[PDB]
């Protein structure tokens, strides 16, 4: 049997948090918080991997004390055990502390199973989105990343190596993963079941195991707004666009297509289109 | 000195071309070293028979060129670039590292920056100096574009920025200029293969509606579904994806991974055709990412036109089947 | 446009693959309707008629129940959206 | 395996959770089944929940709510505003031992039945969200013997099954009670906005300080002549601005139930207290109020099944208290239960203690008193269409001092009141809503 660990994380719903231009700021007041949609395409695969393979399944969240019903949502996926890293010493984390409280939260939960085979990650979180979490965990354990998931053939459990699907800009690659891996999943993986009563009631009366910082052994100061390189000084939300202007109108039965080339040209951003150079160099 | 204030500039080439994102970090570096006190403009680049791209960095802006060269470093591994870019970061010791927030760019750059234990900032939209400690002010988008966070990395070496491609404005190619181009024949040994690359699948293989540089969109307007393969057909000129609305999905003419909003996809391309979309605001939170908003509906008081930056009031049926045929005739003229 | 300004504040798992409305006849809506009473009070624009037949935004339903019961043909097949679906009320 | 219970309440709401308390305090494997994401993400209420209903149910219920963020702004001063076309007649009643005493708060029902539903977790219950049951799972006698979901998985068993779903009867019509459809005359269309009013303009246009809050219920033109009572609730850091009418006169007047909401707000006295803070709206939602009551309310027994709530329409609409007699419901249902627990029988012979509770107390009474309420106000349309604009240029009249010598204002008023209708029209509507009253 194999053993994936799913960091997850619990995201605000962004389909909600809206802008609001006379306070000039994200009303994310009231939103609950909810898997990141990246992360339940990756409990999705991990409750098909234990479905399949019966791989004893973790789900690991470094966050706020509210965090623990975001653990408690991933068991409803029908996985083993949930981990919580609830402290105030990891407050305020960036990317290389979240991973360094992550690393030792995982090496954790290698003192309790075995070596982890598998570790899931989302693409991104939504607040925030960095996606150098995935990257960074597998540079730690030295495991090999495959990042942007689409899809998962052959899952070889005996060679301990799996081909997935990695989208890159110039197009998707089939790698030949040497487990232990860092998978690193999209949206475009699969669909995320409809969970079923058995599992969703055991989720509600589960405990997530919460570790402490005292628990894990790590520096005490490696891992919060100290451990933390990068310090985020200003939040600020985006203009209002840029208002436009008709440059045809409902007389002109095509004679607008060609002033829509002429207005094309204006643009800066048109330079970056990787097939209108012909209009644009000649 | 003076040169431990050395600003890198990874170069993203895909065989034997090069990304343009690696010449638009070039030229804004060079405005990071205008303001920086006694900098340089590096260039990191890997791999084995780019001299044709090496020259061309330093005509782009970069001062210098560290060509790091081995013959497994044309094909992108990110297990055996973070090797490499983190010797030659140890070695040179600089101070801002810039990639670009491609696929491969965020990918590589979050394993190089915890090698290093340095602090990343991804997809970044906002590089500036601050005049005080001469640090690097990288602005980026976060919660999908709803908040512009400004992140500063004050002690830890180097300030590594994954910069969002298109954001910053390229130097024109100058042959007077000239710079070093350092050869590290760079050299792994037993080297203990994880990542294996087996084939390479075409991107228009699938919907992507996100990593595509033209979204060519409608609903309602494009009545049925055979005005959407007018729309394909602008689609593929541009080398775009083709999106939809709510109101095309639920009436059935394209399929619900081309749905483009709110509880669909949100698009970030460089041209967003709005063919025929009211523009509601469940539909236009997943364009305003975008760079340009084309709107053609037949609506003047539709309030797509005010997110637009085009805006054409006429069908849709002669307007795009009549810009997909003047975008041909164009398209060729230059070609041969 | 009106009211979708205001349907925007609201909190929503959409379940697009499910239409829980679902209209049981549509030429009861054509000829043998004469106000159409479920355009007319629908708290969230759901319904729209137009010639192409009835256009149902079930996306936007607040699962009052209005339009099952103004219906006086009884030709709305009005059901809940499922468990974690639908209008998610933050300070109802 | 078999997902056995004692109890399934269907619904989380005051009802479902007060039915789930008392079964729960009492040692009972009672299991909620709640189809929104939490308990409290389908509920409508504009805000003013009555704490006598739940210090039955919890006799530390204001202690226990002090600290979270359940309960919103004691409810000191209630009042009644009859909207005119630019004036009100403001009729309120503030009292002082509401603030040691209190009465009724203001509440925002997903932050309340989230707060509830925690309660009924610590008393026992499990409560289980995010799951809409579709149907009853029966034995071969035919009677209830538990709950199917629409989980792939879900099949929930237990010896009684309490319908406590609110308004929308479609899972009462499925235990065979509730023998048509609610009719569109049994129903009120409420709808409602939540606006953000940042904490300090709520304490200036109520007159309230720290904590303490009021109630407004606005009557007027603003709803077209059409018997709708709308309301304006002081939350905390917020105002519930909402309004409900009818079914039948919103069905035959065609005015998308929003507009009544939008001529609530551009009224100019609401406008006037809120000047910009109208359109920071926080929210927007819209529900059903059952106002059929005792003429249309289902048989709520049976054979392992009881009604609680909007269910069983009780709905005390023209003094809203819905809440109170749902709260209510669900603590007769579960004493009903609990007599049906030690007697091992769920038939409708042990089960008809909940309907004879149900008269007993409070709940069927009230029913019975407003039974031809809404049948008299729809009869008149006089009450909301000329007797609050009347009743404001009458006042506005008697206070509008211009040299006229009071005798020519005291007749002024009188062919103000004998103009729009005649005396043997205001004399005649004064009892005729007497019967209405009782
Ligand atoms: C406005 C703003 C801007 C920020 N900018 C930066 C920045 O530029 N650089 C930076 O390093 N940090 C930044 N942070 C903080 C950063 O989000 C945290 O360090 C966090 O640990 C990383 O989350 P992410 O957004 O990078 O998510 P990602 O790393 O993109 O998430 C990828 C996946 O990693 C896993 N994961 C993510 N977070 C956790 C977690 N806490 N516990 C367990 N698994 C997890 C999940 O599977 C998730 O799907 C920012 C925060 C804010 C509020
Ligand atoms: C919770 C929720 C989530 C939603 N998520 C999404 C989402 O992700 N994506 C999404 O798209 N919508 C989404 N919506 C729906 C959104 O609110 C709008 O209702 C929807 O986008 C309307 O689609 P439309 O503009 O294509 O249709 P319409 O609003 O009907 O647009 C028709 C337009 O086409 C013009 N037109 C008509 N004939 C022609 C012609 N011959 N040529 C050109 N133009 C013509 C008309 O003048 C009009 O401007 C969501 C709604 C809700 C409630
Ligand atoms: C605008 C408005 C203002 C009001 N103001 C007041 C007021 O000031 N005072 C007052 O006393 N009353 C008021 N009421 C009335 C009050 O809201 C109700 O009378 C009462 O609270 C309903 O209680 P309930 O137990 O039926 O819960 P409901 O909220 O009616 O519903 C119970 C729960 O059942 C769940 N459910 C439904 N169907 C299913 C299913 N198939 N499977 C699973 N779960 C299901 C729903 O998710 C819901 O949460 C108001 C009502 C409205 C609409
Ligand atoms: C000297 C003295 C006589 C001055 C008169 C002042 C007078 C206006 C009030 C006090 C007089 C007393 C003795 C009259 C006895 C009967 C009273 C209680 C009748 C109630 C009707 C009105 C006038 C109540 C006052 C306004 C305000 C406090 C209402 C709160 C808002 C909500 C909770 C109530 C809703 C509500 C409304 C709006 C009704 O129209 C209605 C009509 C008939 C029965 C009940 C109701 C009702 O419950
Ligand atoms: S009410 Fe019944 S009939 Fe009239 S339109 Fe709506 S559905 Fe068709
Ligand atoms: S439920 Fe309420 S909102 Fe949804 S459609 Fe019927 S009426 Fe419109």
């Amino acid at each position: 049997h194999a053993n994936v660990v799913v960091c997850i994380k619990q995201v605000p719903d962004t389909t909600n948090v809206r802008i609001d231009r006379k306070t000039n700021n994200l009303v994310r007041e009231g939103v609950p918080s909810i898997i990141n949609p990246d992360d339940e395409r990756a409990l999705e695969l991990a409750s098909q991997l234990k479905e399949k393979f019966g791989a004893t399944v973790y789900v690991i969240t470094m966050g706020p004390p509210q965090a623990k019903e975001a653990l408690k949502d991933a068991i409803a996926f029908g996985l083993d055990e949930a981990v919580h890293l609830s402290d105030r010493t990891f407050a305020g984390a960036d990317t290389l502390a979240t991973t360094y409280t992550l690393y030792w939260g995982i090496k954790k939960i290698e003192e309790r199973i075995g070596k982890i085979d598998l570790i899931l990650t989302g693409k991104q979180a939504v607040d925030g989105d960095t996606g150098q979490v995935g990257p960074g965990l597998a540079t730690r354990f030295g495991y090999a990343l495959g990042a942007y998931v689409v899809r998962i053939e052959e899952i070889d459990p005996e060679k301990k190596e799996m081909v997935i699907v990695r989208r890159l800009d110039q197009g998707f690659e089939k790698i030949r993963l040497k487990l232990p891996a860092v998978l690193t999943i999209t949206d475009e993986l699969n669909k995320p079941r409809y969970a079923d009563l058995p599992n969703l009631i055991r989720a509600i009366r589960y405990e997530p195991i919460v570790w402490t910082h005292k628990d894990l052994g790590l520096d005490p100061k490696k891992c919060g707004f100290f451990g933390s390189p990068t310090r985020v000084v200003s939040t600020n939300i985006p203009p209002a666009r840029k208002g436009g202007d008709i440059i045809s109108k409902n007389e002109d039965p095509e004679v607008a297509a060609e002033k829509l080339i002429e207005a094309l040209k204006k643009f800066e951003a048109v330079r970056l289109v990787e097939a209108l150079k012909p209009v644009l160099e000649g | 000195m003076s040169e431990k204030k050395i600003i890198f500039v990874l170069i993203e080439h895909h065989g034997g071309k090069a990304h343009p994102v690696s010449w638009e970090l070039i030229g804004k570096a060079r405005d990071l070293a205008s303001k920086l006190e006694n900098s340089e403009v590096w260039g990191v680049l890997l791999g084995e028979g780019l001299e044709s791209v090496a020259k061309e960095a330093i005509q782009r802006g970069a001062d210098k060129v560290l060509y790091v060269k081995n013959r497994e470093f044309n094909t992108y591994v990110n297990y055996l670039y973070k090797k490499a870019l983190v010797d030659m970061v140890r070695k040179y010791r600089p101070e801002i590292f810039l990639i670009g927030a491609t696929l491969e760019g965020r990918e590589l750059a979050g394993m190089v920056a915890t090698e290093l234990e340095t602090g990343l900032t991804a997809d970044c939209t906002g590089l500036d100096i601050i005049p005080d400690k001469k640090l690097l002010a990288m602005t980026r988008p976060t919660f999908g574009g709803n908040l512009m966070a400004t992140i500063m990395c004050p002690d830890h070496r180097p300030q590594m920025a994954t910069v969002r491609p298109g954001v910053m404005k390229e130097l024109p190619p100058d042959p007077e200029r000239t710079g070093e181009i350092i050869e590290e024949e760079y050299d792994l040994g037993t080297f203990d293969k994880l990542i294996e690359i087996l084939e390479t699948i075409p991107l228009q293989t699938q919907v992507n509606l996100e990593y595509a540089p033209v979204v060519v969109a409608g609903g309602k307007g494009v009545g049925g579904p055979e005005g959407f393969k007018k729309l394909k057909e602008l689609a593929d000129l541009l080398g775009g994806e083709v999106g939809a609305s709510r109101a095309a999905v639920k009436a059935g003419w394209i399929s619900p991974e081309h749905q483009v909003g709110q509880t669909g996809k949100t698009v970030r391309p460089v041209l967003y055709f709005a063919c025929g979309i009211s523009g509601a605001i469940q539909h236009v939170v997943g364009i305003k990412e975008s760079e340009i908003i084309v709107a053609i509906n037949i609506d003047e008081k539709a309030p797509i036109f005010d997110i637009a930056d085009i805006g054409i009031v006429g069908d849709l049926h002669k307007v795009v089947p009549a810009l997909t045929a003047k975008l041909r005739e164009l398209l060729n003229k230059s070609g041969v | 446009m009106r009211i979708e300004d205001k349907l925007y504040l609201n909190r929503y798992r959409t379940d697009e693959e499910n239409p829980h409305l679902k209209i049981k006849d549509e030429s009861i809506c054509a000829e043998k309707c004469s106000d159409r009473p479920c355009v007319s009070c629908c708290p969230a624009d759901v319904y729209e008629w137009t010639e192409s037949g009835m256009e149902v935004k079930f996306e936007g339903c607040l699962e009052c129940g209005t339009c099952r019961i103004v219906c006086p043909f009884g030709n709305i097949e009005w059901n809940y959206p499922r468990g974690n679906y639908g209008v998610l009320y933050k300070f109802g | 395996m078999k997902i056995e219970f004692d109890v399934v309440v269907v619904g989380a709401g005051p009802s479902g959770l007060s039915c789930a308390y008392v079964l729960a305090k009492n040692g009972l494997k009672v299991a909620v089944v709640e189809k929104g994401e939490y308990p409290g993400s389908k509920n409508v209420m504009g805000g003013v929940l009555y704490v006598h209903p739940l210090k039955e149910i919890m006799p530390d219920f204001l202690e226990k709510a002090a600290n979270s963020k359940a309960l919103e702004r004691n409810v000191i001063e209630q009042n009644l505003w009859l909207l005119g076309n630019e004036g009100v007649i403001k009729i309120g009643h503030r009292n002082v031992e509401w603030k040691e005493n209190p009465n009724a708060f203001t509440v925002l029902r997903a932050n309340f039945d989230r707060w509830f539903a925690q309660e009924v977790e610590k008393a026992g219950a499990l409560i289980i969200p995010k799951t809409k049951v579709e149907d009853f799972l029966r034995n071969e006698k035919g009677e209830i013997a538990g709950v199917v979901t629409s989980r792939p998985k879900g099949e929930i068993h237990s010896k009684a099954v309490v319908i406590a779903e609110g308004v929308n009867p479609i899972l009462t019509m499925k235990a065979g009670l509730r023998k048509e459809d609610l009719k569109p005359h049994m129903v009120a269309v409420a709808v409602k906005e939540v606006i953000s009013v940042p904490e300090d303009v709520v304490n200036r246009v109520f007159g309230v300080e720290g904590n303490d809050g009021a109630t407004i219920e606005l009557l007027g033109s603003w709803s077209e002549g059409m018997f709708g009572m709308g309301f304006l609730y002081a939350n905390r850091s917020s105002v519930s601005l909402g309004c409900g009418v009818l079914l039948e006169d919103l069905r035959k007047k065609k005015i998308k139930p929003y507009q009544l909401l939008e001529n609530l707000k551009n009224h100019p006295v609401i406008s006037d207290m809120l000047g910009e803070y109208r359109n920071n709206t926080m929210e927007y939602l819209a529900h059903l109020i059952p106002e059929g009551g005792y003429y249309a309310m289902p048989k709520v027994y049976g054979d392992r099944v009881l009604v609680c709530g909007d269910a069983a329409m009780l709905v005390n609409s023209i003094h809203r208290e819905g809440s109170n007699h749902a709260i209510t419901s669900g603590r007769l249902a579960a004493e009903t239960l609990l007599e049906a627990f030690e007697k091992g029988d769920f038939s409708e012979k042990i089960l008809k203690n909940y309907y004879l509770r149900l008269k007993e107390s409070f709940i069927l009474k009230d029913l019975e008193k407003y039974k031809d309420l809404m049948p008299t106000m729809e009869k008149n349309h006089q009450f909301v269409e000329i007797y609050p604009d009347l009743a404001n240029d009458a006042l506005k009249r008697f206070l509008q001092v211009d040299g006229t010598p009071k005798w020519d204002v005291q007749k002024q008023i009188a062919d103000m009141v004998l103009s729009r209708r005649s005396l043997i029209g205001i004399s005649l509507d004064l009892l005729r809503f007497w019967r209405a009253v009782r």
